[PDB]
């Protein structure tokens, strides 16, 4: 259903992953939680 | 400049505080670690290499 | 903070033109007769041998029991042919070479005396390349000179 | 620079000088073709160069995810959607400037200041 895919490590070089999907697809904080980065890409 | 933040707020209570100043075991950078901030990875004295082309 | 195991309870209690027509052309003739391509690879913008010269020729130019290597006969065949196919006068030149690459998809339709068309795959594909324009070489001082 | 090739030979057209004429002719030292020389500049060495540094920009630099979007607007355009890049140059003295890339002209600028 072309919902996942096989990747190797030379077509890697030509993608853009994100990290997970919550944290980064949905454009635009507990002190304890650990300090990330944006979706900026 | 993280590390000696984090140092300075440690009570004498602090029992990792406490091997440090016996000088029994540990020292700041380790302690700066855990606490305040792990820093900067390095391979071969120089940031972390381009290895996908021009990504790390 | 945990690990939720029980799921499965949740997920089990939530759940104009020129039309041609084209037929079994005679095969005796292609049964001697085979249609091969050619080109020219010199640029001339149009190359015809019309003004090349005459008279144009295109040709070419004890032990006991013993097991041989094997290999199909086309292979055979088209290495047992190493003399290349060739145009001269008797002196502008030319010499042909294999070309392999498309030799299947090309079936052709020959603008005959009418519109319409025998059909004709071809043969063969030729790249025919020029020759002796400037007509110099040290075959064997080349390496003399080479060597200096 | 600028090669020259022969016709009817396609070799490639050494100068020959003409003294008598006195000018610089290019020769076919393959088959005799001759012609003039377009310009008495002969050849050049070029050590240190500004070349490469849009080393094949295509009309797809636009459509590469990862390459790094930015927003300044370009001198043309004045859209402000722009893909850009470091100078294609890999060596090791290379400057750290930023060429930008429009996706509407295509036009590209740079992020200098020391010189544009
Ligand atoms: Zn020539
Ligand atoms: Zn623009």
């Amino acid at each position: 259903e072309g919902l996942v895919e096989y990747i190797d490590a030379e077509e890697e070089e030509s993608i853009l992953i994100a990290m997970q999907p919550e944290d980064l697809e949905p454009a635009e904080v507990d002190p304890a939680k650990r300090i990330r980065v944006s979706h900026h890409a | 400049k993280a590390g000696r933040l984090a140092e300075v707020n440690l009570k004498d209570l602090n029992n990792v505080k406490q091997m440090v100043m016996a000088g029994s075991k540990g020292s700041f950078i380790n302690i700066a670690q855990m606490s305040a901030c792990v820093g900067q990875q390095s391979v071969e004295g120089k940031r972390i290499a381009f290895g996908f082309v021009d990504r790390t | 903070f945990i690990k939720r195991d029980r799921m499965r309870r949740n997920f089990l209690r939530m759940r104009e033109y020129n039309e041609f027509p084209l037929r079994a052309i005679p095969k005796e003739d292609l049964e001697n007769m085979r249609t091969h391509l050619l080109k020219f690879q010199s640029k001339k913008k149009i190359n015809p041998v019309t003004d090349f010269h005459l008279p144009v020729r295109l040709h070419r130019k004890r032990k006991t029991r013993q097991l041989k290597v094997l290999d199909e006969n086309a292979k055979k065949l088209r290495f047992e042919e190493f003399y290349p196919w060739v145009m001269e006068d008797f002196y502008n030149t030319w010499v042909g070479s294999y070309e392999a690459g498309n030799s299947d998809s090309y079936v052709l339709l020959s603008v005959e005396d009418d519109g319409s068309f025998t059909m004709i795959p071809a043969d063969k594909v030729y790249k025919f390349t020029a020759r002796n324009k400037y007509a110099t070489l040290t075959i064997d001082e080349a390496e003399k000179r080479m060597d200096k | 620079t600028t090669f020259r090739f022969c016709r009817d030979c396609n070799n490639m057209l050494y100068p020959r000088e003409d003294k008598e004429n006195n000018r610089l002719l290019f020769e076919c030292r393959t088959c005799s073709y001759v012609e003039e020389a377009g310009s008495p500049l002969v050849y050049r060495h070029e050590l240190i160069t500004n070349i490469g540094e849009t080393a094949g920009v295509v009309q797809d630099i636009g459509s590469d995810p990862t390459l790094p979007r930015s927003d300044r607007e370009c001198p043309k355009c004045h859209s402000r959607e722009n893909v850009f890049f470091q100078s294609q140059q890999r060596r090791k003295d290379t400057s750290m400037v930023l060429f930008f890339v429009c996706l509407s002209c295509s036009h590209i600028f740079t992020s200098d200041q020391k010189n544009k």
